[PDB]
């Protein structure tokens, strides 16, 4: 009509109607996924290639989505994954229910505005009361701590019964790599777990490597595949029969002279490799590659050599055993060395025959510790499923060691701030109280959503919880109700402080700020132009 | 080598479209798990908290209901082992008229435990010996679990208190107001006779108000108007013509030969005359109504409101019919006045509006008559049919009731009183027959386990409950509904109650039909036409 | 191998087809949300054939809507049956039924059991209906003037939300005055309504008598008087004309003289046909069959007026109006079968000639007359008409008044909010669902109005608590007010009938837990 712009046009209730429709859709898909009574997914990616999954992110990662508003959402639960490491379902869940809850009070007619600076209020003051009355420090707590920590995030993935077992790994590992560098702070740099997987074995076969585990193997059958007093070499360049460079050009004139360069393009790397071995390096890694001619020195040395291992493996092995990566044999003295100094070790380098493949073990490396995890289940997507919920849990021990605060789970944190914030929504305003209360109510859903998965009395249950922790901000003599949560397996609340159902603060605290900035974007949106491609 | 030919014979010769399934794995299994989809499309309709489902049929018409036989009836069933449970189900349906659910579910359930014990390594001749000596036994047991019977079946709270437990399974919130309705109606219509007819049970179904302003009406509603000017009538003398309201003509061409102008001028006044005369005699036998099944002609309607008589105009030949029964009239295929015998009376005959709807009354003013009629109010259309579901389900039991008399205990009782006690004929039956004996047993934990899966409880705890008190002696006790948690209480002194018969009926043709569904053992389906 | 269904069956099974149930009823539901009220909208429709229908009725809405999911098609359906037994309410039934959704929707999606929301629906509206017939206003007097003045208060309500409110007055005084001239019955085939395109509604009229359009006149009409100071009036069911004296006779003569009898006594049994009427007096002439040229010129020429093919139903209603009965047969035209009206005159209405019979005071029938600028403005007048005349015809039968303007609602949702707190606590919160529900029509009629609902909404809930029942929106103050002495009154039966249809669908959608599409 009178506004010529080549596409459509949405606007007013129309368009806050769509963008709630789609953040739902978003959310009822993971909805079924969360607690120790979620299920998990099958994933098509249209070719047959199947993945199976309880993790949000993962899940709305691999979904093709079309609307923006729940593209919103999407990235909110990969932003989860990339900051804290869980939560990544619970977070999409309350940036749904935000949604929905203020688009009824936009509908109802309170003003967007006031319906943000609500959230907003109410997402400040829920941090301030997490913080000041719903945390439990670990220090208080012991290590008990980490394994219920460690233990409450694998509920829900495929690790669950085994948690028992999963959790001490988990928590092993964490304290293993744990490094303190300069500013003394102590750093827990996850990722450098290796996590490789290998169907066979049942889970409770899966092994914690005391050292490393490379997923590569010796470049020669004649190499030994055992080295006790591993002497290790970290090389960031290829051993291969030398080249000249670019700029460079043989021109022979006198052929006399073409034996004598064609055979220091051998030796020169035969050179290198002397070196190298003459300092005890009986272990070589590298990055490159190696030719036949030089995996026969090797050979001949007794030597274990590997090639094309990738650059992060190698810098973590050398961290750990002492060794400093080399992309060349060139010292300040403008010749060719290499240094005994620059070797790492190890107690041992073996390579292991896990199933029908074979990889490379580096065990009790000097000069700190690390840690390699080998996943054993019954098939790639039993592998993939709990090197993802590995993952999963070795963020939430790291949180929970680097913050000292944890809380009760089960919906306790939700069913106080709900609470709290319908008692604080009286305070400020008229409208930006309404906000507030919805606020409250949202958060709501995910106990709402652990008893419907438990397929129990939603209203009930969560109607007890709502009454425990109103006893106890009414009755000073009774606080110690606020570490009150759902039993998901008997359909009872239950003291979750003391069952051991614990999350690191940062979770929900990330998880409220991101949901609440999330809903804030999406209900800023009073229109909608979407333009006729080209 | 890189395709597999048919193999010489059958499978070479047969036609094109056309089919073959043969053993255990391609023809039993199959039609086992048929039927047990249809068992599941019909399961959560069971009960008083049975949920109702909207159907589409290929006609676009929807229908709203959890009676199981309509579910069927208007789903496409394309499997043919399925569609003989529904031929078993709407078997039911014609003999009893309650229970096809029951049906579906049993059936459903005993074909499931045989494809168990087939894997388990019996065969089916063996499981088909043992399922119909358990029905047998079952047949067998159900005289001695009946606990109540009506007594009296010219009352009006008795038989309210015994068609309430059919009529509650459909319409579970109002089931006190449609048993009374349908208890009157059923007592109205009931003869001296021990002999009930349905179909003299109308149901009028009307747009307005909601199910709690529906009646009943010791006579007869057509909706339709008068003919003429009287609209009201406060001592009917009807009369009922199967032939229209016009001058009988001849069956062979008649034609009015005129050859005099005086013929030509007189023919016409002649006719009228002839009308008047027909029409005088009619009104002075005394009639004030007149009921015509075919058309009225407009000099003796003309005459008809001269004469001050209530004319109306039935199509139907069954509404023609039902008015005869209603009035005590006699249809007569002359426009000849009716003797004193012929005629039929009324305590009033009057046009109303029944919300937007016109409808003509004949309506007795005593407490009987041989048909009655139930002017059902309702919201919406969908509704109203879902209520008339459920009176015929109410009717039905009445007629099932004064067939046999005799009552069972309902919400799992009796079922679970029959598990237990084929469970213990089957533990003393040596022999192979043993294992499909106690399977034919464990069959009816299916209902009570239906049940409670629908009032929203755990199934096992519930069955768990009723063994154990069936254990203990209490053959009456069955599962509560109104209770969130796991319970059970009497039936009896509840007042929740089936028909023998009705059990009759739907254990013998559930267990008919698993039977057959079993001694198939090839099919040939030919190309879908 | 073999499928139980028919290939392409779609069925949507579980929590997700009962809250798609919902939001289908929600979208049916906004389809109709801005006609409510004073300040409600009118809604343009146009069919394939590009004949556009303008009303404001929810019931018409609906029906032009070709709604085709199943539990949305419940709405149109309850509308329709509001529209049936009341004439009133069609947009508030709807309104409140995706109300009563709406608000179950967080519990069915959080699992509550859709018997237990049932349960609480029927309790509640069987609260609700008890409490309307309980608080309903029911002067015992009996008395005249003040049922007239009740009756066209309640039609001045039925008509405050058309494009006649600004001749509302008017309007319902011709209502009131209309159904207070017809018989018990109240039949609407007994008052007419007659749409003359061209003309102000003002300029509509009410004849106290029968008025009906010039029907295919022969030559000679003109001839023909049309001004009659004390007919009497000869209503007829006879062809008056020419004609084969039956179709299956064959006259037969072999002589010329027969031939001309023949001839002379087709003539002859027409004309005593017209003398027979002309002596019975008559001097106005009514067939609902043909009266052809020949007795057109007869009647001219005795100074008499004749129309034919008269439609039966304008038929009825002079007979009605003119005391007479209508003759199949001119032999006995005595003066009980003759009509008679002090007035008779054809005269010129926007283009189009129209007959009318005026001064009949034994009139137990009235003809609307209606003028406007075009058909759909004449056609939503009649709509706005019938809905003020159904509500007329029930409140004479059933004088038993609530206050409008959200009034009655607030009310219900206070009593029930009470009753809601004095119960366990599972059914606490469904009644309390019921009560928040209730408060959709002042919602819904301050939203139309433009102010803030929710202030309006505070101080009607805290007028109501305070001692106050009739307290509702206030639309031209923007503000609320004491309703029932704002005259804003609405017969009991209307808002009754509201709860009773919005509950049973409600309830029915709620118990639907599977939708089978079989393929066509
Ligand atoms: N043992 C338990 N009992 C009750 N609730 C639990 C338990 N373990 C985890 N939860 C709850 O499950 C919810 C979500 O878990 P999950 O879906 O695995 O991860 P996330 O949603 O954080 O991605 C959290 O609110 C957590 O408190
Ligand atoms: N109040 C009640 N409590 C428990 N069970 C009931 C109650 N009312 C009916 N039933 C049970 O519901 C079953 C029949 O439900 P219905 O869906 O009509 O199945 P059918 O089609 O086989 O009659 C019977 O087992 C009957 O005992
Ligand atoms: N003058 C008025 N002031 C406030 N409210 C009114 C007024 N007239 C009618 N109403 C309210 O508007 C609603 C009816 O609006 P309308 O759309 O015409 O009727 P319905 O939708 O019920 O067919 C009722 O709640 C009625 O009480
Ligand atoms: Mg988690
Ligand atoms: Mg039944
Ligand atoms: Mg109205």
């Amino acid at each position: 009509g009178p506004l010529s712009v080549f596409g459509d046009r949405s606007t007013g209730e129309t368009i806050r109607s769509q963008n709630v429709m789609a953040a739902a859709s978003i959310a009822n898909i993971v909805k079924s996924s969360l607690g120790p009574v979620g299920l998990d997914k099958m994933l098509v990616d249209d070719i047959g290639d199947v993945t199976i999954t309880n993790d949000g992110a993962t899940i709305l990662k691999l979904l093709e989505v079309e609307h923006p508003a729940a593209k919103v959402l999407c990235e909110l639960a990969d932003l989860q994954d990339k900051e804290v490491g869980d939560g990544t379902t619970s977070v999409v869940i309350i940036a749904a229910e935000l949604l929905k809850n203020a688009d009824e009070l936009v509908k109802q007619k309170i003003h967007p505005t006031s319906v943000i600076s609500g959230y907003r209020l109410a997402c400040k003051e829920a941090v301030r009361y997490i913080n000041e009355n719903l945390i439990v420090n670990t220090d208080e707590l012991g290590r008990d701590c980490l394994i219920n920590a460690a233990k409450t995030s694998m509920s829900s993935k495929i690790i669950g019964i085994n948690g028992d077992f999963f959790a001490n790994m988990v928590v092993d590992a964490v304290l293993a790599i744990k490094y303190t560098d300069i500013r003394g702070q102590p750093r827990y740099p996850v990722n450098s777990v290796n996590i490789l997987k290998a169907h066979g074995r049942s889970q409770m076969e899966s092994m914690l490597i005391s050292g490393y585990a490379l997923n590569c193997v010796v470049g020669s059958q004649g190499m030994p595949k055992r080295i006790v007093n591993a002497k290790i070499a970290c090389l960031d360049f290829s051993l291969q029969k030398t080249k000249m460079k670019l700029g460079v050009q043989v021109v022979i004139t006198d052929p006399e002279k073409l034996d004598q360069i064609r055979q220091r393009e051998s030796d020169i790397t035969k050179e290198r490799i002397q070196k190298i071995l003459a300092t005890g390096a009986n272990v070589i890694l590298t990055t490159g590659g190696i030719d036949d001619m030089c995996l026969k020195y090797f050979v001949e040395a007794g030597a274990m050599a590997v090639r094309r291992v990738l650059k992060r493996d190698l810098k973590r092995i050398a961290k750990a055993s002492g060794a400093t990566i080399l992309s060349t044999l060139a010292n300040l003295e403008g010749e060719e060395t290499f240094e005994a100094a620059m070797l790492g070790q190890a107690e041992e380098v073996v390579q292991e025959r896990i199933c029908d493949d074979e990889l490379i073990l580096i065990k009790n490396t000097k000069a700190r510790t690390s840690a390699s995890i080998i996943l054993r289940g019954a098939n790639d997507f039993m592998c993939d499923e709990m090197e993802r919920s590995l993952h999963d849990a070795l963020c939430v021990v790291k949180r929970v060691l680097e913050s000292k605060s944890v809380v009760p789970g089960g919906g306790a944190v939700e069913a106080a701030l709900s609470i709290y914030l319908e008692n604080y929504a009286t305070s400020m305003g008229s409208r930006e109280q309404l906000a507030i209360a919805e606020f409250a109510r949202s958060l709501l859903v995910i106990p709402n959503t652990l008893a419907v998965n438990a397929a129990q009395d939603s209203t009930d249950l969560v109607a007890k919880l709502r009454a425990f922790h109103n006893e106890a901000q009414v009755n000073p003599e009774r606080k110690n109700l606020k570490w009150i949560g759902l039993d998901l397996s008997n359909g009872k609340p239950r003291d979750n402080k003391q069952a051991g159902v614990f999350e690191p603060t940062i979770v929900k605290v990330k998880s409220l700020k991101f949901a609440t900035e999330a809903a804030i974007t999406i209900l800023r949106i009073d229109d909608l132009i979407k333009l006729h491609p080209e | 080598a890189l395709h597999v030919p048919k193999a010489p014979g059958f499978a070479q010769m047969l036609k094109e479209g056309a089919k073959h399934f043969s053993g255990l794995e391609e023809a039993v299994y199959r039609n086992i798990q048929a039927c047990k989809e249809l068992a599941q499309t019909t399961r959560t309709a069971y009960g008083p908290n049975g949920m109702n489902k909207m159907v589409i049929n290929h006609l676009e018409k929807l229908f709203v209901t959890n009676d199981a036989a309509t579910i069927l009836r208007e789903l496409e069933v394309q499997h043919p082992a399925a569609k003989m449970i529904v031929m078993a189900s709407h078997m039911q349906e014609q003999e009893v008229g309650d229970g096809t659910n029951f049906v579906l579910v049993f059936a459903g359930a005993l074909l499931e435990l045989a494809e168990e014990l087939l894997r388990i390594g019996l065969s089916v001749s063996e499981v088909i010996e043992g399922y119909e000596i358990a029905c047998r036994k079952a047949h067998e047991i159900l005289p001695n679990l009946v606990c109540c019977s009506a007594k009296n079946l010219r009352d009006i709270d008795e038989v309210s208190s015994l068609l309430r437990t059919s009529i509650m399974s459909k319409q579970y919130g109002n089931e006190v107001f449609l048993a009374k309705l349908i208890a009157q109606a059923c007592v109205s219509i009931f003869p001296d006779s021990g002999h009930f007819n349905v179909d003299n049970i109308r149901v009028c179904k009307i747009l307005g108000s909601g199910i709690s302003s529906s009646s009943v009406l010791h006579g007869m509603v057509f909706k339709k108007e008068t003919e003429g000017d009287v609209t009201s009538v406060k001592d009917a003398k009807i009369a009922v013509y199967s032939c229209p309201f016009d001058g009988m003509i001849t069956e062979t061409k008649g034609t009015v030969l005129i050859k005099t102008a005086e013929e030509l001028m007189n023919f016409s006044k002649g006719e009228e005359n002839l009308m008047d005369a027909q029409v005088k005699a009619i009104a002075d036998t005394g009639a004030n109504v007149v009921v015509t099944g075919g058309k009225v002609a407009d000099m003796a309607l003309h005459y008809a409101n001269k004469y001050n008589i209530m004319l109306v105009r039935l199509n139907s030949k069954w509404d023609l019919r039902r008015l005869c029964k209603t009035v005590g009239a006699t249809a007569l295929p002359r426009l000849t006045p009716p003797v004193l015998e012929e005629m039929g009376h009324c305590d009033s005959v009057y046009l109303s509006e029944v919300g937007d709807t016109q409808v003509v009354v004949f309506k007795h003013e005593k407490e009987d008559g041989a048909i009655s009629t139930i002017v059902l109010r309702g919201s919406t259309d969908n509704l109203m049919d879902d209520i008339e579901r459920a009176v015929d389900d109410g009717v039905n039991t009445f007629k099932v009731l004064t067939r046999d008399k005799r009552l069972v205990p309902g919400g799992g009782a009796t079922e679970i009183e029959l598990a237990k006690q084929i469970t213990s004929y089957g533990e003393t039956c040596p022999g192979l027959e043993q294992y499909a004996i106690k399977k034919f047993a464990e069959a009816f934990e299916a209902i009570p386990r239906a049940l409670a899966e629908n009032s929203g409880v755990k199934a096992n705890e519930v069955i768990s409950k009723l063994y154990a008190v069936h254990q203990e002696g209490n053959k009456n006790v069955g599962l509560d509904i109104e209770a969130e948690v796991p319970a059970v209480k009497d039936m009896l002194e509840a007042g929740i109650l089936d028909t023998y018969l009705g059990k009759y009926w739907a254990i013998k043709l559930a267990t008919n039909a698993a039977v057959t569904v079993l001694r198939v053992d090839q099919i040939i389906m030919a190309k879908p036409a | 191998p073999v499928i139980l269904l028919k290939e392409g069956t779609d069925s949507s099974q579980g929590i997700p087809q009962l809250v798609s149930n919902i939001s289908a009823c929600q979208v049916i539901a906004e389809a109709v949300r801005t006609t409510l009220g004073p300040r409600g909208m009118d809604k343009l429709i146009v069919d394939g054939r590009g004949k556009a229908t303008i009303s404001n009725d929810g019931a018409t809405i609906l029906k032009l809507l070709d709604v085709v999911h199943p539990a949305a098609k419940t709405l149109v359906d309850i509308a329709k049956s509001q529209d049936a037994e009341v004439g009133d309410g069609t947009t508030s039934v709807t309104l409140l039924a995706a109300e009563f959704l709406k608000q179950v929707k967080p519990y069915v999606e959080e699992g509550l059991h859709p018997q237990i929301i049932i349960r609480a629906f029927r309790t509640a509206t069987q609260l609700a209906v008890n409490k309307i017939k309980e608080i309903a206003v029911t002067v015992k007097k009996a008395d005249k003037v003040e049922q007239r003045k009740l009756l066209e208060k309640c039609a001045m309500t039925a008509l405050s939300s058309k494009l006649i409110s600004q001749q509302k007055a008017f309007f319902a005084k011709m209502v009131v005055d209309a159904v207070m001239m017809l018989d018990d019955l109240l039949q609407l085939k007994m008052i007419g309504i007659k749409k003359v395109q061209g003309g102000a509604l003002e300029d509509s009229q009410l004849v106290a008598g029968v008025a009906f359009k010039k029907t295919f006149s022969y030559a000679g009409f003109e001839m023909q008087p049309k001004k009659y100071h004390n007919p009497k009036i000869a209503l007829l069911n006879v062809e008056l004309e020419l004609k084969a004296e039956k179709d299956n006779a064959e006259i037969r003569v072999h002589t010329v003289e027969d031939y001309q009898a023949i001839v002379d006594a087709e003539w002859n049994i027409l004309y005593d046909k017209l003398e027979k009427i002309h002596h019975s007096g008559a001097k106005v002439v009514l067939s609902k069959l043909p009266i052809g040229d020949v007795a057109t010129q007869y009647f001219a020429d005795r100074d008499m007026f004749c129309a034919g093919r008269v439609p039966e139903e304008d038929l009825k209603r002079t007979m009605m109006a003119c005391g007479g009965s209508i003759q199949t047969s001119v032999n006995a035209l005595s003066a009980d079968v003759l009509g008679r009206c002090q007035v008779f005159e054809e005269t010129q209405i926007g283009g189009e000639r129209y007959n009318f019979f005026t001064g009949c005071p034994k009139a137990k029938t009235c003809t609307f007359i209606l003028r406007g600028g075009a058909e759909q403005f004449m056609e939503e007048t009649e709509r706005s008409l019938h809905d003020a005349i159904m509500i007329v015809r029930r409140a004479i039968k059933n004088d038993s008044v609530v206050a409008g303007g959200g009034a009655i609602e607030m009310e219900l949702s206070k009593y029930l909010r009470d009753y809601s707190r004095t119960i366990p606590g599972k059914q606490q919160l469904l009644i309390g669902a019921y009560a928040k529900a209730l408060e959709i029509i002042p919602r819904q009629l301050c939203d139309n109005a433009g102010f803030d609902a929710t202030n309006i909404l505070n101080k009607l809930r805290a007028r109501h608590a305070q001692g106050g029942t009739w307290y509702g929106v206030d639309i031209n103050n923007e503000d609320i007010a004491d309703n029932f002495e704002a005259f804003v009154w609405e017969p009991a039966m209307v808002r009754i009938n509201a709860l009773t249809a919005a509950s049973e669908a409600a309830c029915l959608i709620v118990s639907v837990d599977e939708t089978i599409k079989n393929p066509r």
